[PDB]
């Protein structure tokens, strides 16, 4: 039959899963990098943390947090990870 | 403007009629707006009490000033010469009310008490009425 | 043609940001606000079928919400005129031809009187009048008889008062009282200016004026204050010589806050202007030590520590010009020196604007975390705000405190400190 | 010779005074320019009530000087 | 009798010198000297001649105070230049105010030589400059403004013949003092952001953004020019770009033309790209959208890295379409496209089956990413076998979506509820579709007719006729014809109610051609079932897998069908 | 209003109607046309499945396709 398909191009879009879309640390959502791989240029190498109560946050962010307090910015359960991003 | 006439007013009518409880309220001589009055009730059955009445500019519009020269023991009246009543204040004075009613009123204030311009008259008449039956009734002779 | 309706197809029908402080204010001369005034009026007038004065005269009673009038009006035409203090209640009660007041037989030609039907002469009410207009009342004037809440209409005192400086008088009282109850109209606190702010919602935002340059809340009318819940700033405030005299000697309204003082005697203290009824004894309406300084030194503590702050960020504004004119000569000093043109050196300024605004909300933004809360929430918000004093720090060192200066950097840490401020400004 | 005042609203109106002037005349002048009575007026001055007797001067009056203004009450 | 012999050398040796082994008497002869003989030259003369009157008497005077007399001298000098310039400045700034146009710069200088020298001289000197700038660019602007709003390279020069224009009379006349470069600087700004052209808005960042992807495309301009020329006009683009306040909506539309470029590989040179973000840093322009092109351009460089390795695992395997032939990207969605709204085509089975496997493969590596599909920036090239000769064409998903459906009734018409149901598309895009693929700007041959013709894509009706061109030629017999222009990147938000009503259109008509054909014909096997399906639903719609399968377990539920045991690809009617 | 009626196949049925008639009226009116029973005659126009709406409680405006689908079980 006639119109055949010779050669094609596809174009997808990759975001996290998550089912809040903020830090709630810093106002940058979650799919953007975050301030300080902003300033300092980072070739987008900070990836998102899950924990076991389901909070999404940036590991460059977390990461800062867990040295003063050991506990969610959200809830004030234990902070053990469960699935890191990347 | 006219607060002239209507004390020459109250004066005459004053003069006509006469009142037992409300001895009679005086002049001092021509002054016009300064008044001296007496009154007697019936635990104050006998004594001549002494009040002191001013008059201000446009009085029909604005209330008198009452305060009492003889001594009394009353939970509604201070030490020297203040009386809480609200047709005296301006709260609730109309431009009807004569000096003859405001001296009833305050007779009929002074016949009864109201449960305030001190605490300690109002606390010993709540618990019980013996001591307004004693203090007050030794009261008017001597101070 | 390629580059036709390119316009359209852009940013996914969604760019740039939005500002959390906007509010949309007209500023007003005297002569704009009194037609203002008057064509709210009018409008009303037609639909009710009623005269100007009481339209007037409803119109104040109800904050000049016209839309709540027209529902109530439909709702009970009755208890409508009743509650705005026009017609007499059907809960009154009642000699022939004689004047109460001066006490003496009068002719029919004479002897005005109001819905409420009680009689008194011309001679009388002038006094009356003159009286309440001198001691500067402008809409509380009513009928002479005891229990009659009926309020004058203005077309029944212009006649009656004798001279022209009196009916100045009550108009300018008159035009004071209907701003007053207005809702989309406010005055403007500062020296004599006779400038009226016109909004389009009553909210509590930042305003201006044109002619003085005055920034106040538009509920309190004192100072901006964003993320303070208004009253808050003014306890704040409160609790921080004349402030001492007023602090220990007087007291505030409840319903519309006026400093007063008790002249002498008795405990019934009656407002004035407002004429709530309240108790000077701990407030409130009449339906009703060992180790103290242990105790009271962890306040004390947290008051002087919070205070340092306030005290450094209102500094801050003081020492602002100063910090503008450092700018300004540097850039000179460079253009000068021909290491660039004008043009190239125009970030500076908007970094030390960017500073000024970031120091003015972190300084309002410490007594709501001390008034807040013992939770989360706060564990939080003074982590963002140490952040934000953190990036302030930076950027003051790289702008002020150093000669090299690269573009992007600066830029990058300018779009960091936005951030920041938003992030802390965000609740509100 | 031009002196402020801190209305119990916030409006602070500019009125003119005298070298050395009664505290009656300036009470008029208020209750002229604002409408509170005299009687129900108090005037603080760096944390001193000007009485009706001592003159301005006295109490430091001078140009360009914020004054208060509370209203009495009597219970 | 000392001051008489010096008095004589200006209108016409050595003891003079002995003399002074005291000078105010000389300050007062040269003043009253002055004061007695200036005034008649200026009104013998004129301004234009006073002024060298009066730098040749400073030289003088200079020289001559050296010679006879002596720190004196710098007071001799300030008592004659107050003399001179301080007590006539308002005639000559008048004349500098009266003067700055007709290109005098000869004179100019040496007005500016003779007032330099008096404190606050130089203030006037900048506002005529500012108000003759700020007059001459308005006028100039506004004399032109039909054939400049429209063209974005005419504007770009006329903007950049100003500045070449201004800076050359500030160096020939002001002698590049930073102060009247300053002045010119506030100027040009303010005459830059002007809207009185526009509004019979903010349209300048759009123009500019054209001209710099003219510049960064393959158009003919890009032909017609060498690397260095085209680095030299995009520097001269970023310093006009410079002077700007609404720097937001420039680098919004430099995003967008970036998308089209570097998603359809039309680029000049990569490394132009590069440096143009790095200037643009350097200019100044906001840090998020520079960060956001940056990430870009490492995406792009991580999806072709991707795009070879997948190329490379899945070689092995042939599946319906070749390896070879299909290429992948995956992009951040927070750089390039923020909205997961959905958006509703039929799709090709070909492409349909190509997902899950795009899916797993990046599920393998990556750990913790969704996928969003993005249908407008897809593009494609596909054969077109008419009765003259067979063709090759780009097409889009939309404009693919909507031929196929000839491939089965390529003799028939259709109607436009026929394509809003087989394409299963709303109204707006289709009508956008169809527009794209029967008018295009020249194609003097087109490849669909309609009879109800008409003069615009809003004006269709729900009765058009649609069909295939038999005749359609590029009378050559095998090329290749481009139909995308500019492809869009936003649509309208998309109503769920229309698909809805499409899904439940397509349910129940397969219902009805599955139950009928089994009526027809009591028994039939499954292969031979989904060719008769296909068969008899030519004028509707083409079935897909997932829906057909439902059905039937629909009918199994409802009793319509039975099973049988001797295989699993066999169904009784009940 | 005038409407039109497709078939499985494609046959345009049409058919024209006054803006207030019945549903089981218009129904009937394609019998003439093509020999259908009433029963098995079906009418879906955009999604769920027509009432017996007497003539535009569906909107059924200018020239609108309308799905002739048969019964299932009966047929
Ligand atoms: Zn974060
Ligand atoms: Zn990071
Ligand atoms: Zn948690
Ligand atoms: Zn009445
Ligand atoms: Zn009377
Ligand atoms: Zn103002
Ligand atoms: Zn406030």
């Amino acid at each position: 039959k006639m119109f055949s398909l010779k050669k094609w191009n596809a174009v997808a879009m990759w975001s996290w899963d998550v089912e809040c879309d903020t830090c709630a640390i810093c106002r940058v959502q979650v799919m953007d990098a975050c301030l300080r791989c902003q300033a300092e240029n980072k070739q987008e190498d900070c990836v998102v943390v899950w924990g076991e109560c389901n909070h999404s946050f940036h590991n460059c962010c977390m990461s800062l947090w867990v040295k003063q307090n050991n506990r969610c910015p959200l809830c004030q359960q234990d902070w053990v990870v469960q699935r890191i991003g990347k | 403007v006219a607060a002239s006439s209507r004390l020459m007013k109250e004066l005459e009518e004053i003069r006509k009629a006469g009142m037992k409880n409300f001895r009679n309220i005086q002049v001092d001589e021509a002054n016009l707006l300064t008044w001296q009055g007496l009154i007697v009730p019936d635990p104050y059955d006998k004594g001549a009490f002494r009040i002191e009445i001013n008059f201000p500019a446009e009085y029909p519009f604005k209330p008198p000033k009452i305060t009492f020269k003889t001594k009394i023991y009353h939970p509604n009246i201070d030490e020297k010469g203040q009386v809480c009543l609200p047709v005296i204040s301006a709260e609730n004075w109309k431009p009807a009310t004569k000096t003859d009613q405001v001296i009833q009123s305050l007779i009929a204030l002074v016949n009864d008490p109201q449960p305030p311009l001190r605490a300690d008259l109002a606390e010993e008449y709540s618990k019980d009425r013996k001591k307004f039956a004693k203090n007050a009734e030794e009261f008017t002779k001597k101070y | 043609d390629y580059y036709v309706g390119v316009a359209s197809d852009v940013e996914q029908q969604g760019a740039d940001a939005f500002d959390p402080e906007e509010y949309q204010f007209t500023c007003l001369t005297y002569k704009e606000s009194e037609g203002a005034l008057n064509e709210h009026m009018t409008s009303l007038a037609s639909v009710l079928k009623v005269s100007h004065s009481v339209a007037k005269l409803i119109l104040v009673n109800f904050h000049w919400q016209v839309s709540e009038i027209l529902d109530r009006y439909k709702s009970n035409s009755a208890q409508l005129l009743v509650e705005a203090r026009v017609q007499p209640n059907p809960s009154k009660h009642v000699p022939p031809h004689h004047c109460a007041v001066c006490m003496q037989f009068v002719r029919k030609e004479n002897l005005l009187s109001l819905a409420c039907q009680h009689q008194f002469c011309r001679s009388c009410w002038e006094q009356h009048c003159s009286v309440l207009v001198k001691d500067g009342v402008g809409v509380g004037v009513s009928c002479m008889a005891q229990d009659c809440p009926l309020r004058t209409p203005e077309d029944f005192v212009f006649p009656l008062l004798p001279n022209e400086e009196l009916r100045e008088k009550y108009r300018r009282y008159l035009f004071r009282d209907y701003v007053e109850s207005h809702y989309q109209l406010q005055l403007c606190p500062g020296a004599d200016c006779p400038m009226v702010i016109r909004v389009q919602e009553p909210r509590a935002r930042r305003v201006q004026c044109n002619r003085c340059n005055e920034v106040f809340c538009f509920k309190c009318r004192q100072m901006y204050h964003a993320p303070t819940d208004c009253a808050t700033i003014r306890k704040w405030l409160t609790k921080c010589e004349t402030a001492n005299y007023i602090s220990a000697h007087t007291k505030d309204c409840p319903k519309c806050n006026i400093c007063i003082e008790k002249n002498g005697g008795c405990n019934h203290m009656q407002c004035s202007k407002c004429k709530h009824d309240f108790c000077w004894m701990c407030l409130g309406d009449w339906k009703t030590n060992q180790s103290q300084q242990a105790q009271a030194r962890e306040a004390l503590k947290k008051y002087l520590f919070y205070f340092e702050r306030w005290e450094n960020h209102n500094k801050s504004l003081q020492l602002e010009a100063q910090t503008y004119q450092r700018i300004h000569e540097k850039i000179q000093e460079r253009v000068m020196n021909n290491l660039g043109t004008w043009i190239d050196w125009q970030y500076l300024q908007n970094a030390a604007k960017l500073l000024a605004k970031c120091r003015y909300t972190l300084q309002y933004t410490y007594p709501y975390a001390y008034y807040m809360e013992s939770g989360p929430r706060k564990k939080l918000f003074e982590y963002q705000q140490a952040q934000l004093e953190a990036e302030i720090e930076n950027l003051s060192w790289k702008v002020e405190r150093a000669d090299s200066y690269d573009r992007g950097d600066l830029e990058n840490q300018m779009h960091i400190a936005e951030q920041r401020r938003r992030t802390l400004l965000k609740d509100f | 010779m031009q002196i402020f005042v801190k209305t119990l609203t916030g409006k602070t109106i500019t009125l003119e005074v005298e070298p050395s002037d009664t505290i009656e005349n300036v009470k008029a002048k208020i209750q002229d320019k604002e409408g509170i009575p005299p009687d129900q007026q108090r005037l603080i001055f760096a944390g001193k009530q000007l009485e009706d007797g001592r003159t301005l001067s006295d109490y430091n009056i001078q140009k360009e000087s914020t004054l208060h203004l509370v209203l009495r009450l009597r219970g | 009798s000392a001051m008489k012999l010096v008095h004589a050398e200006r209108l016409g040796s050595q003891l003079v010198i002995g003399v002074r082994e005291f000078e105010k008497a000389y300050l007062d002869s040269t003043e009253r000297f002055y004061r007695t003989q200036a005034p008649s030259y200026l009104q013998q003369n004129g301004v234009q001649n006073y002024m060298k009157y009066a730098d040749a008497k400073l030289k003088e005077e200079e020289k001559r105070a050296l010679r006879y007399l002596e720190n004196s001298v710098e007071a001799l000098m300030e008592c004659c230049v107050n003399a001179l310039v301080t007590s006539f400045k308002e005639t000559i700034l008048a004349e500098c105010q009266g003067m700055i146009k007709r290109n005098e710069t000869e004179k100019l200088h040496l007005m500016f030589s003779l007032m330099d020298k008096v404190p606050n001289g130089i203030e006037p000197m900048l506002k005529d400059l500012e108000e003759h700038i700020i007059s001459a660019g308005l006028a100039d602007m506004v004399a032109a403004a039909e054939t400049i709003t429209t063209d974005s390279e005419k504007y770009v020069e006329q903007l950049l013949t100003l500045f070449n224009r201004f800076s050359k009379l500030v160096k020939e006349a002001f002698q590049d003092d930073p102060r009247f470069l300053t002045a010119r600087d506030k100027a040009y700004k303010a005459v830059v952001n002007d809207a009185t052209i526009f509004k019979l808005e903010s349209k300048c960042p759009e123009l500019l953004a054209n001209y710099c992807d003219m510049l960064l495309r393959k158009t003919p301009l890009s032909k017609k020019l060498t690397s260095e020329e085209i680095e030299a006009k995009l520097k001269e683009v970023l310093l006009v770009l410079k002077y700007v306040q609404n720097k937001d909506v420039f680098m919004r539309y430099h995003k967008a033309h970036l998308t089209r470029r570097l998603i359809l590989d039309i680029s000049a040179d990569s490394e132009i790209e590069e440096n143009m973000v790095e200037w643009l840093r350097e200019v100044g322009m906001p840090a998020d959208y520079v960060n956001k092109l940056a990430r870009m351009f490492q995406d792009i460089k991580v999806s072709e890295d991707l795009n070879q390795a997948f190329k490379e695992m899945h070689k092995n395997n042939k599946l319906a379409l070749p390896a070879d032939s299909v290429n992948i990207k995956i992009l951040n969605a927070g750089a390039w496209s923020r909205s997961s709204e959905k958006v509703f085509v039929s799709l090709p089975t070909e492409l349909e089956d190509l997902i899950p496997e795009v899916e797993e493969f990046y599920k393998k590596n990556h750990s913790g990413r969704k996928l969003h599909w993005h249908h407008l920036m897809s593009n494609g090239i596909i054969t077109f076998k008419n009765e003259v000769g067979q063709y090759d064409l780009e097409v889009t998903t939309f404009q693919l979506a909507v031929l196929f459906a000839w491939n089965q009734r390529p003799r028939e018409k259709i109607s436009f509820e026929n394509l809003k149901l087989a394409t299963e598309l709303p109204d707006a895009e289709l009508r956008r579709t169809l527009w794209s693929l029967v008018a295009f700007p020249k194609l003097k041959r087109q490849v669909l007719l309609y009879e109800p013709q008409v003069n615009s894509p809003k004006d269709f009706t729900e009765g058009t006729l649609f069909s295939v061109n038999q005749e359609f030629s590029l009378v050559q017999k095998r090329g290749k014809i481009n139909l995308i222009g500019r492809l869009q990147l936003t649509t309208e938000r998309m109503r769920e109610e229309e698909n809805e009503g499409i899904v439940q259109l397509r349910i129940l008509r397969t219902q009805e051609a599955i139950i009928q054909i089994m009526k027809m014909r009591k028994k039939i096997s499954n292969a031979q079932l989904q060719t008769e399906l296909v068969e008899i639903l030519k004028n509707m719609f083409l079935p897909q897998k997932k829906m057909i399968k439902e059905q039937i377990e629909w009918l199994i539920e409802h009793k319509y069908i039975r099973r049988d045991e001797s295989d699993i690809n066999t169904f009784i009617y009940m | 209003m005038l409407i039109k009626v497709k078939t499985l196949t494609g046959k345009e049925i049409e058919i024209d109607i006054e803006p207030t008639d019945k549903v089981e009226r218009i129904k009937e009116r394609v019998e003439e046309k093509e020999g259908i029973p009433p029963q098995q005659q079906r009418l879906i126009y955009s999604g769920k499945q027509m009432n017996d709406k007497t003539a535009a409680d569906y909107k059924i405006l200018g020239g609108s396709v309308l799905h002739l689908v048969l019964a299932l079980r009966g047929g």
